[PDB]
């Protein structure tokens, strides 16, 4: 129809299903937004910091890596925890406990706060996922008003079913345009979830290989 | 996972609706 | 109207009262646990002896599921008495809070694959029901030949009723079970944070009986 | 009709009912493990009130005696004494029980292969059952196309038997599907519960002689 | 006519068709060698589990699952248990080996999977997609019906009654592979996933015995 | 009517929507065609090379043969990383400790050695799954078009509007046709996932068990030096 035809070719109730799918759709690219450029930011920050403490040839090194960073680095409040544990730790000879009780701890923290951004994946995945549901109920509503419309004429052509025919249509490419590009960049951010994640745990891994180098050190090589 | 090829029936309603003008 | 595809539409929305009852009760709990649980995290992030994770959680009430465990820490704090093995109990500990804190996530585990499943299925046994109804239908226009889909259009829009109310059923039960799902995952995160810390002040008060004893 | 049951094909009613005898072997599955585990969580309520305070390994024998020769911890016992008798002469206490344990959680899994049968059909029928109702649609469709090929009018119930028992494939294949997946994620709730309260039953054999051993380990040592 | 019906719609659907068939003869032939062969297995090691939870010894386990004939997969971990016994010599540490050689034997057991682990792609993902290959023929087939309906306009109802059928028909060949392949590999899992436990269970217990054996020398053989 | 006449006349958001699969399967064989070509590059070459040092026996003959594999041998820096840790065993008189720092830093490039082919295949495989969604709603779009282009007047006969139905049912077909073979090449990939992660990891053992045997040489062997 028109533009305003179209706008009146569906049903309100169509109208609403459009609505809500279309504001659904708008709010999650605004999340979309977000993680986007959030993990933008990260990701940059993640280049440098690599390659700034790459080269931490000791923990204390990479406390002072850690404190040209801004106070924002997840790394500062990683190596906080990290003195945090030196000093609950403090006077543990059990050199040998330490690190595992700290590992895990660090096998949390940060990952919670990667478990942080992961709570915007109901929205796109299943959201995406409902989406084409919702324009099968579209398609009920607007199939039923066209049997509706068949009970009113018993033609049985084109004309008496085809204005429900294309509110149905309308109904059903407003739950695709709603479904596809909310699974697929959730794919998307659940692989940046991985990769990201993934070399964020490695940097763990150096944090605790340093204290572990470092308390080997105070173990065995300040034994001697 | 494998659940949208109620879309064939769809299809099938498609040709439901080819079968009426005639 | 008709029955048997009533019949099916009213399971649908049976099944969404159970569902919708279940999704009110968790969420009132949840928020009562969580809420209670930021401001009892924030008493015991610094309970920094056994003795004062005890006390810092004794004014919780008996609702604690903390307390229990502060219990189940207790229990092998007796169980452990005659054996001078400090070092084995720690890791069975921990693995009885690998029971206990599931068991607590298995606390709620009861209802939650019924509701997810059901907002799965919901969509097929809408399916069923307008099988059923177009079926009836040819078997109404079973004869010869016939036209005129109008003798068969509202039966098809009543088959179709029963797919209505499937995606009604089908939306909300998976939509709610991601999100319990989802602070399953959060709760269940901050109460291993909560049993961690735990077994970090009995583990750390146990090195300083073995470094107490050693300095 | 008699004649309307066999109408106008018997192969598709051939998978009518063997997806309804595939059912009813499954519900056959399906009451047997149901009333078995009523008998195992009725049984292992019973014992787990008893167990849970056997303060020895001698009362986790003598407090599961009254259980009968067929309870699963009368095995778990044998493993233990098992390791007990494969153990003399072990002054290592400390190493046993890790060797010990995951034989329990071997057994565990055996456990879940005391039932690890079955499953499979309740739960893959009851995903893909309406895809053989698909192909029976498809059977269906395509002999009423030959139909509609031989009279060439296209309309309106020369199609319709065709229509209807492709249909009644569809409505057989989803009579299958559904209650076979609700009853695989109800056997999923007993290995939850059963797995969960008879490792609860394992962990408290291993605490029992875990400490035991410690007190063997410390029994010449703590006085 | 029988032949007509072969040939009525086009030969590109026939050879998307018969594609579907020789995969799924090629995978039979796939099931029934992996099914002769565990059955084999299973066999084999129904008998020599019974003979060998009885050997009370490793020396004992040496001389029971040696033959058995002489191609038995508990040979080669008696095998892998006496080359790092050999590869032992000179090192007292009975608390390293065992360790390692439990994932040895269990990297083992994964070569194990991995024995039969190549080829399951085809049975299961082949069952899985097959019903998509026939939608897609199906779509090949209605659009060229599309366009014959569009040769003869003003009518469409019986320009193509018996041709969309044979596309259609596409679908039943991607159904008639699309149920008991995926099966298949549900068939070859679950007592071979036994059987992950079975072989799994054994040699772990050689383990055990043989960690019992090194008890032997570290609870026995300790004190000369 | 010819290709072009029923192609062009259809909608370009169709169009656009087919050209973008096609494209993105040019993308799908280019990551398969290098993956395939570099696996087995990997398989035959450290196959052989597999075949001369799983009884290097030395862990330093085990460097000395992993030399010479050109500079291509992911194992002799994962050797690199193991006298790394020796440079970081230094002073670190407990043998057995290192053994536990040793082992992840195997597993936490090798899975990144993994992740170093990692990237490209949750884009293609995901393709491979959802296309013939995206030619759903190609159909969705244009069969919509032509049902709104019939009822504004409103006409009947949909055999003179039945080629945009199937100019829209031909973006499901190009949605089908990118589908299946990514989705076959991504299980091809976790084929190969299966076989250079399983390999290498056997790789990475038998290192471990080299140095892992050399540490219990100078722990017990050194023992009675």
């Amino acid at each position: 129809l028109s533009v305003w035809g179209m706008y009146q070719h569906a049903d309100i109730v169509v109208k609403c299903v459009m609505i809500g799918l279309i504001l659904a759709s708008v709010v999650t690219w605004a999340i979309f937004f977000s993680k986007s450029v959030e993990f933008f930011n990260q990701k940059r920050r993640l280049k440098r910091e690599q390659q700034l403490l790459a080269e931490a040839r000791s923990l204390n090194q990479a406390n002072d890596i850690a404190a040209d960073f801004g106070s924002k680095s997840l790394s500062l409040h990683l190596l906080n925890e990290a003195q945090n544990e030196l000093e609950l730790s403090e006077g543990s000879d059990d050199n040998e406990g330490i690190k595992e009780r700290t590992s895990f701890r660090l096998e949390r923290r940060v990952a919670a706060v990667g478990r942080q951004m992961g709570r915007g994946n109901g929205y796109l995945a299943t959201i995406g996922a409902i989406s084409p549901f919702v324009g099968l109920f579209g398609t009920v509503w607007g199939i039923m008003n066209s049997f509706i419309g068949i009970a009113q004429t018993q033609t049985t052509n084109l004309a008496v079913v085809a204005p429900g025919i294309a509110e149905a249509l309308l109904a059903t490419a407003i739950g695709l345009v709603a479904a596809i590009p909310a699974v697929v960049i959730y794919n998307v951010f659940a692989r940046q979830i991985g990769g990201f994640k993934a070399m964020l745990g490695d940097v763990a891994a150096q944090v605790l290989l340093l204290q572990s180098r470092d308390l080997d050190l105070e173990a065995s090589a300040a034994a001697h | 996972n494998v659940t949208p090829f109620i879309d064939v029936m769809l299809v099938l309603l498609i040709i439901f609706m080819v079968a009426a003008p005639l």
